[PDB]
RNA sequence: UAACUGAAGAGUUUGAUCAUGGCUCAGAUUGAACGCUGGCGGCAGGCUUAACACAUGCAAGUCGAGCGGGGGAAGGUAGCUUGCUACCGGACCUAGCGGCGGACGGGUGAGUAAUGCUUAGGAAUCUGCCUAUUAGUGGGGGACAACAUCUCGAAAGGGAUGCUAAUACCGCAUACGUCCUACGGGAGAAAGCAGGGGAUCUUCGGACCUUGCGCUAAUAGAUGAGCCUAAGUCGGAUUAGCUAGUUGGUGGGGUAAAGGCCUACCAAGGCGACGAUCUGUAGCGGGUCUGAGAGGAUGAUCCGCCACACUGGGACUGAGACACGGCCCAGACUCCUACGGGAGGCAGCAGUGGGGAAUAUUGGACAAUGGGGGGAACCCUGAUCCAGCCAUGCCGCGUGUGUGAAGAAGGCCUUAUGGUUGUAAAGCACUUUAAGCGAGGAGGAGGCUACUCUAGUUAAUACCUAGGGAUAGUGGACGUUACUCGCAGAAUAAGCACCGGCUAACUCUGUGCCAGCAGCCGCGGUAAUACAGAGGGUGCGAGCGUUAAUCGGAUUUACUGGGCGUAAAGCGUGCGUAGGCGGCUUAUUAAGUCGGAUGUGAAAUCCCCGAGCUUAACUUGGGAAUUGCAUUCGAUACUGGUGAGCUAG
């Protein structure tokens, strides 16, 4: 099961863009609603929290973004306690590592609901084969191409030329001509950005 | 008898033998005497698709254990093989 | 290469056969400390040279009877 | 029994049986007889029994009606007990 | 490279307070059940209760190359109403005798507190088929099934007379080994069948030669089983004495084998507070769940051992049984009957009735791995491999994506016009995973037959055995396989719990200690954020909640790790038995204690590094671990033993 329904309140709920729309327009003038929660009770960003619905709602705008369910993200922070190093920095290092994830940052896609649309109607390969599940952990040294058939779609370039506007990360070397790029290592915490915190989700999941 | 034979293990589909000697009354996956090698008809990339322990295989034989068809066949392509 | 102990004679009224105590320090499993043990064990003594309160040793063997299967091999010291 | 097998198994049985009882109630009236003539005590009687006894049980065992360990455990005894009426 | 890294609290006694102490809550887990809801795939699991009773089908056969009969097909030859007859050699089949198998594989946990299980050892044993080696396989005889006659019974099946073959049975002869022995000697076996053939003979159809499969005697190996010892293995003293074959010995019997295993005498021993006897409960282990650990609970699915087969008692055959689908006897129950006489045991697979909160199809194939028979061809196999049903569990995927606001309509609240639903919707532009339709299409099959060649055995090129080569055939239940490629169009696809605190998420209507809620504390007696509905929201998501059960939190049985003046808790006070503990110095011992080495600690499971599944679950290679036990060699500070000495007790 995915989630499917409004995405602005979903952001609004967090107060702060969660970047899932294609961005052609900016967050403020989208919603209008920023800083007020949904609900007909919904006050302003400095209402009181206890430490409980901090680490809470930290751990839900984590997952929103990514669009994980809470099955899979329990089994995520499992497997990062398990293997040796930082928690917090594995467990972004997993959730950076799925494949509708690379193919949004590679420009292929607008948001990563149609970068999820784009690996699950089977027009991506994946080292010269092609796959349709969202969940594939992509490995140093990969080669992510776009399939033939999938070519020359409207989608597909306005996709590129958006990203264009962004910047091309570090571990990712796209040749958008060909459509075609390599993922070469797990960004670390400095190529993420900075206002995300794990340690909350730490205790959150040890308690 | 004694008898040098396949055990079966796996799943269903994708089939994994263990190449064991055995008295030829116990179950196919039970009790067993040693354990000298494994065949794999399914093997791709990496995987290995016979190993076979060829001294235990003759001191065995030698002793007057019998083996199968299939594990005579499998004996005979691995010492054809090396 | 046989097994062997050694105990002290606690009767010896039946005809060719010899009881002996025998003693062991164990710990005890949960509280530590350490405890004695004791079994008796029938032996087999051709001769009657035992009596009661002498230190034998006795190696094991074959059953002699119902209830023995030990034999007496030499008396370390006497009463 | 259920099956046809089964019937001629139970049928080769009571065949078996009886034969076998015969050929053993023979091996124990011979040893009954070297018996006897112990208890008679003449040295030249019971080896009389013994020597006509012991092909017998031979015999027997041959056959795998007794034990060969049996045959000659009652040899070496029987022998044993003429050897000392001297 | 690595094989571990691990421990949280809260509510409730009172007008406050601190302590003590119970009760309750937050976690993990399940062979689960129930309520609402429900798209797909992979891999697993599926009568825990009545070891209750069972309709019906299947679950153990195979060998004519051991043997005599007996059948029904064709062919050939003869004749003749002429395509029909009668004769003859080969090809097939099998009721009976006989061999091997039926003691395996499969099911269940009733019984069993030790004849069982676990760990470590031992000597007095047997062992079909398999491997190695040695010596043989000579010559006779009497029977009995089938068959024929008679007879009983509707039958089912019984009974009585007369024949007959054999690798069925029994003498005789011979004996490298083998058994007994008084060391002189004595005793004991077996069976033939098949393939091919040069020469020779053939009393006429074989001998003979050779090669296989067999059979007999014996020694080793391997495998399997029997027997013995030590240490461990749940409660009860509102169970304290138990035992006369009982404990030991001698003569004899008995077993494959030690042994009161049995028997006749002789003696009075044997066990017990370190728990005998009696009594309740219980299959045991590898393991599984939980826990920081120590511990606690547990013994479905997988593997090893044990026990049982409607209830009890026996033995036969056999290498092996005291034998689930064998025999005899007793008992209860059920069935057929013509009343003469008979039959049966699902705790095998499927299935029925019943019980229960609750657990599935009266399916396919021997293609694969194994098992039985056979020289082979091949036959059997409810083991097994597959398929069907079930959200029961774990893992994965989808139910669409972007855009779209002077914020449409409608709903809810209000300080009555705003807020909210909300970019949500409509509208615009796109995509086709999975399901649906069409086409193609691996792997699970190694092999076997045909041809040819080489090497062995032989007198032999023949036969047989072991190998090589290329080609051609033949071999898949799953199966409309996995997988790949095309067409259609958003088209086929979201619910459940909760919002006073513990604990993330609030308002309005309806009712007024009523209806009702409630895990604890407590809400409702006209403004209910706690009852019912609605709006909004929160948490999960093909699932969501409730009930039941185990460990944890519980330092709430405290070994790690608690207490006893007043909270529960020092016997009314002495003496004393078993037991526990015990002053200083010295010599010796090596039991406790410590160290090394060797053997063992099954596999699977847990953990680590990899490999294959589009990923994950899952499968799998190698390690680490299995904290234990036994043997042996060392150390002597402390404890224990022994000898000597001392005076502070």
């Amino acid at each position: 099961a995915r989630y499917i329904g409004p995405k602005c309140k979903l952001s609004r709920r967090e107060g702060t863009d969660l970047q899932l729309k294609s961005g052609v327009k900016p967050f403020d003038v989208k919603t209008k609603k920023a800083n007020k929660a949904p609900g007909q009770h919904g006050q302003a960003r400095g209402g009181k929290q206890s430490e409980y619905s901090l680490q809470l709602r930290e751990k839900q705008k984590v997952r929103r973004i990514y669009g994980v369910l809470e099955r899979q993200f329990s089994n995520y922070y499992k497997e990062a306690a398990r293997v040796k190093g930082a928690t917090g920095e594995n467990l972004l290092k997993l959730l950076e590592s799925r494949l509708d994830n690379v193919v949004y940052r590679m420009g292929f896609g607008s948001t990563r609901a149609e970068a999820r649309q784009l690996v699950s109607h089977r027009s991506i390969t994946l080292n010269g084969r092609r796959v349709n599940i969202a969940s594939i952990q992509v490995k140093a040294g990969d080669v992510i191409a776009v399939h033939e058939g999938a070519k020359q779609q409207l989608r597909i370039k306005n996709a590129i030329e958006l990203a264009a506007q962004r910047g091309i990360p570090a571990w990712i070397e796209v040749d958008h001509s060909k459509l075609e790029g390599t993922f070469k290592a797990a960004p670390d915490r400095s190529d993420l950005p900075a206002e995300i915190n794990e340690s909350l989700i730490v205790e959150l999941y040890s308690k | 008898m004694v008898v040098i034979r396949l055990a079966r293990g796996g799943a269903k589909k994708r089939p994994f033998y263990q190449i064991v000697v055995t008295d030829s009354r116990n179950a196919r996956d039970g009790r067993f005497i040693e354990r000298i090698g494994f065949f794999n008809p399914t093997a791709q990339g990496q995987a290995e698709k016979l190993r076979l322990d060829a001294d235990r295989f003759a001191h065995w034989v030698s002793q007057g254990a019998q083996p199968s068809e299939r594990v005579a066949s499998l004996a005979a392509q691995a010492k054809k093989a090396t | 290469t046989v097994r062997t102990l050694t105990g002290k004679v606690v009767s010896d009224k039946m005809d060719k056969s010899i009881v002996v105590l025998i003693e062991r320090r164990v710990q005890h499993p949960l509280y530590g400390k350490s405890i004695r043990r004791s079994t008796k064990l029938h032996a087999h003594d051709e001769n009657n040279v035992a009596k009661i309160g002498d230190v034998v040793t006795i190696k094991e063997s074959r059953p002699i009877s119902k209830t023995k299967a030990w034999t007496l091999v030499e008396v370390v010291e006497a009463a | 029994a259920n099956s046809a097998q089964a019937k001629k198994r139970a049928r080769q049985n009571v065949k078996a049986r009886k034969h076998n009882a015969s050929l053993r109630s023979m091996v124990r009236t011979y040893i009954k007889r070297t018996l006897s003539a112990i208890a008679g005590g003449d040295y030249a009687v019971a080896t009389e029994a013994y020597k006509k006894a012991v092909p017998v049980i031979d015999r027997m065992a041959d056959k795998g009606i007794i034990h060969k360990n049996k045959a000659a455990r009652h040899k070496s005894r029987l022998n044993a007990q003429v050897k000392a009426l001297a």
